[PDB]
Parts: C-alpha cells; sequence; structure tokens
C-alpha cells in the first residue's frame, strides 16, 4: 500500500535550478549561435606577405575574426 | 519478572497511538494531486 515519504523541501533548490539554467541560457544560447554563424559565414584570415611600402593595422595580425574585432 | 503495571499500561496507550499514526501515514486514492 502506499505510503507517505517524508522528505524536506525540494522546491527551493530546485527553484534555484531552474533559474540558474534559465539566466546562463538566456544570454549564453545567442552567444554560441553567434560564434557559429561568425565561424561559418565570416570565418579566420589566412597568413599572407605584407604587400609592398604597406604597413597594417594593429589588428591585423590576428586571424580570429572576434579576436579581430 | 516481566514489566510492572504502569509499564504495561504505558506500552499500550504509545502501542494505540503509534498505530493509529502508522496508519494515517497511509495514502488515500487521489493523494498526488499532479498540476497540469
Ligand atoms: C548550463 C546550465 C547550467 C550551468 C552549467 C555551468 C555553465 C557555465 C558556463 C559559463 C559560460 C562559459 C562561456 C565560455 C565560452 C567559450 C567559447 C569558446 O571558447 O569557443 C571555443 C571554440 C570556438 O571555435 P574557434 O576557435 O573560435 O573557431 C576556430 C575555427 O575557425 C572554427 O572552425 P570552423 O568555422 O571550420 O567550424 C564550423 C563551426 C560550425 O560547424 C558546423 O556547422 C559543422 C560542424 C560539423 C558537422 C558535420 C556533420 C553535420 C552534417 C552532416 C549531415 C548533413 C550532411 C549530409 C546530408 C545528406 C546525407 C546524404 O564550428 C562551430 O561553430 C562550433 C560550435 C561553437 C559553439 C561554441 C559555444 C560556446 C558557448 C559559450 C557560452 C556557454 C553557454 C553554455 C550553454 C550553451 C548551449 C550549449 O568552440 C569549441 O571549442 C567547440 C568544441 C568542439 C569540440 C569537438 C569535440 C572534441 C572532443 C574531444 C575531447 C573529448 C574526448 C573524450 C574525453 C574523455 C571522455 C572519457
Amino acid at each position: 500500500k502506499r505510503l507517505f515519504i517524508i522528505k524536506p523541501s525540494g522546491f527551493y533548490d530546485r527553484r534555484f535550478l531552474k533559474l540558474m539554467r534559465f539566466y546562463i541560457l538566456l544570454t549564453g544560447i545567442p552567444v554560441a549561435i553567434g560564434i557559429t554563424l561568425v565561424n561559418v559565414f565570416i570565418g579566420e584570415a589566412e597568413l599572407a606577405d605584407i604587400p609592398e611600402g604597406y604597413v597594417p593595422e594593429h589588428w591585423e595580425y590576428f586571424k580570429h575574426p572576434i579576436s579581430r574585432w | 519478572s516481566g514489566y510492572t503495571p504502569d509499564e504495561k499500561l504505558r506500552l499500550q496507550q504509545l502501542r494505540e497511538l503509534r498505530r493509529r499514526w502508522l496508519k494515517d501515514q497511509e495514502l488515500s486514492p487521489r493523494e498526488p494531486v499532479l498540476p497540469p
């Protein structure tokens, strides 16, 4: 026969975990999608020689677009 | 040898109370009233 199981309250831990997951995901799903879209459509730069008489900007010495920005 | 009158009487009273408590720990046919 079904008896009652005396446990401490699980409402508050569960609510905390849902809130933490919610906020972390709220801002971290857009970042994951943005990094994917950048990596797929923009991509990294390719190594090239410095053309004659040309002087690159300081950010043009890095290959990843996010690091460059 | 054995219990004293007060010992036996108190064990009987505590026994009745404990059995009522254990009986009332049972769930009714609807207890887990889950919300939608
Ligand atoms: C969580 C809730 C609770 C809380 C928990 C706590 C959470 C705390 C979190 C706190 C916040 C943390 C924030 C940190 C952010 C850090 C971001 C970062 O550093 O990015 C790094 C990095 C960024 O890349 P990059 O260096 O900028 O790019 C370099 C290249 O240019 C790029 O190369 P590419 O452009 O050529 O590649 C293409 C592109 C895209 O690639 C593709 O599209 C294609 C991929 C290949 C697919 C091929 C098959 C698919 C198609 C086949 C079927 C269709 C075709 C066939 C159909 C017809 C069939 C007939 O690649 C990607 O975009 C990869 C995805 C990147 C996602 C990054 C996400 C970071 C999120 C940051 C915030 C964190 C939020 C957490 C929650 C987020 C939600 C999860 O991303 C990764 O590291 C991804 C890791 C991949 C790992 C591969 C697997 C390796 C496993 C080996 C080890 C394990 C072995 C076993 C271990 C032992 C076991 C026993």
